[PDB]
């Protein structure tokens, strides 16, 4: 389902802050915002 | 009780430059020999078309004028108020006190009862007996207007018979409803007693006004078309001086 | 025939205190400046601030500077470079939809410049947030502050992040290092809305002119005068 696969990305996004690649997790937020703008 | 207004309460009815000439203008005028309710009292009056202000004071007892529909924080409301160095003029929502007044202790004005509400500040200004204050308050088309006179006076008490014609001081986009004003008197501390003071209030009628404009531009005299026959007729002829003879003025109906 | 039209009008509005503030606001909690009681000189918009980039959807900035309206409005924020583009009229994406919006038929001026040196960090600047999740799409000028944990699936997240239960605000974490489209930038926006807040040809002696003093338009010859005329 959705779900799974949306928490995985969310998960990506939370790991690459927390190593410290900022702007690679922006792109990943991009992906969550358009994934979720589907229906 | 009531003072003769006499010629007082002649205002520049636009900021028009007129020259050595007679100029009839229908206008909110105080009626001339009118009666002017004075006082030496500060009650809601009522600001009718538009109210001519008298002070003739030593000590600057009057400190302001209040101008509210209701008089309350419920609706917006217009306050002029002295502190010598910059004179506020606020059109803002205020709660009035019930009696009003900036107390002053021996002198320093050290109390500040007027209002206990400043809030939706719409407008905020800071401006700049031996002296008589004129004041005209009209509110029209939104916009309020104080015009103003300074007259070297020596009569004890009431109005003193005189011509002065009352400049525009300021003109503010105020765009409320004013229907009763209060005048703000400095009430020293003792328990309140004030300093000896008068001050005057005319209600401006829709009246019909041929003013003199001398070389300067200043009205020098000014006649009411409806004060007596005889201003009918001055009005009528456009000329201060009427020739020997008849005239018809108006006509008489029942 | 008039030789020449000249137009005379009379000879300040904060708006330092908006471009050259110290702080900006987050865009989800986007910070409305009410401008109202002054004169303003559109004419240097071009330079109310350095760097800027400026696109008015009414009319010409100078335009601005006949107008007069009851109130002026600055919305001001931070968001990443490639965001910017969101801040128009008919727009869509993460700032549009889920933190400022605004209207299809908006008539005001958007600026906005490169902030990288202010508000970047080594390290991470962890202040500057924006909204990812949202229930709807944000009305014009809606403003949007809450921090309810957004519940994605179908189990409650009774007041906690969790799996499918996200805190709905992420930071940009700016870095001096991004890239442009990913540095800060800050964003004016100046809304007018319809009047206190308002914006002359050189004069002409003994010519046949059209002049206009202070919207007295007339036709005729100017010349010195000794008319004592009162100030009023």
């Amino acid at each position: 389902d959705k779900l799974w696969i949306l928490q995985k990305i969310y998960e990506i996004m939370v790991r690459l802050d927390e190593e410290g690649h900022g702007e690679a997790s922006l792109m990943v937020s991009d992906l969550i915002y358009e994934f979720m703008k589907r229906d | 009780a009531y003072t003769n207004s006499f010629t007082r309460g002649v205002y520049y009815p636009d900021k028009v430059f007129r020259s050595s000439v007679l100029h009839s203008t229908q206008d909110l005028f105080l009626p001339f020999f009118s009666n002017v309710t004075w006082f030496h009292d500060n009650p809601v009056l009522p600001f009718n078309d538009g109210v001519y202000f008298a002070s003739t004071e030593k000590s600057n007892i009057i400190r302001g004028w209040i101008f509210g529909t209701t008089l309350d924080s419920k609706t917006q409301s217009l306050l002029i108020v002295n502190n010598a160095t910059n004179v506020v003029i606020k059109v803002c929502e205020f709660q009035f006190c019930n009696d009003p007044f900036l107390g002053v202790y021996y002198w320093m004005e050290s109390e500040f009862r007027v209002y206990s509400s400043a809030n939706n500040c719409t407008f905020e200004y800071v401006s700049q007996f031996k002296n008589l204050r004129e004041f005209v308050f009209k509110n029209i088309d939104g916009y309020f207007k104080i015009y103003s006179k300074h007259t070297p006076i020596n009569l004890v008490r009431d109005l003193p018979q005189g011509f002065s014609a009352l400049e525009p001081l300021v003109d503010l986009p105020i765009g409320i409803n004013i229907t009763r004003f209060q005048t703000l008197l400095a009430l020293h501390r003792s328990g309140w007693t004030a300093g000896a003071a008068a001050y005057y209030v005319g209600y401006l009628q829709p009246r019909t006004f041929l003013l003199k404009y001398n070389e300067n531009g200043t009205i020098t005299d000014a006649v009411d078309c409806a004060l007596d026959p005889l201003s009918e007729t001055k009005c009528t002829l456009k000329s201060f001086t009427v020739e020997k003879g008849i005239y018809q003025t108006s006509n008489f109906r029942v | 025939q008039p030789t020449e039209s000249i137009v005379r009008f009379p000879n300040l509005c904060p708006f330092d205190e908006v471009f050259n503030a110290t702080r900006f606001a987050s865009v989800y909690a986007w910070n409305r400046k009410r401008i109202s009681n002054c004169v303003a000189d559109y004419s240097v918009l071009y330079n109310f601030a350095p760097f800027s980039a400026f696109k008015c959807y009414g009319v010409s900035p100078t335009k601005l500077n006949d107008l007069c309206f009851t109130n002026v409005y600055a919305d001001s924020f931070v968001i990443r470079g490639n965001e910017v583009s969101q801040i128009a009229p008919g727009q869509t994406g993460n700032i549009a939809d889920y933190n400022y919006k605004l209207p299809d038929d908006f008539t005001g001026c958007v600026i906005a410049w490169n902030s990288n040196k202010l508000d970047s960090k080594v390290g991470g600047n962890y202040n500057y947030r924006y909204r990812l999740f949202r229930k709807s799409n944000l009305k014009p000028f809606e403003r949007d502050i809450s921090t309810e944990i957004y519940q994605a699936g179908n189990k409650p997240c009774n007041g906690v992040a969790g799996v499918n239960c996200y805190f709905p605000l992420q930071s940009y974490g700016f870095r001096p290092t991004y890239g442009v489209g990913h540095q800060p930038y800050r964003v004016v926006v100046l809304s007018f809305e319809l009047a206190t807040v308002c914006g002359s040809t050189n004069l002409v002696k003994n010519k046949c002119v059209n002049f206009n003093f202070n919207g007295l338009t007339g036709t005729g010859v100017l010349t010195e005068s000794n008319k004592k005329f009162l100030p009023f």
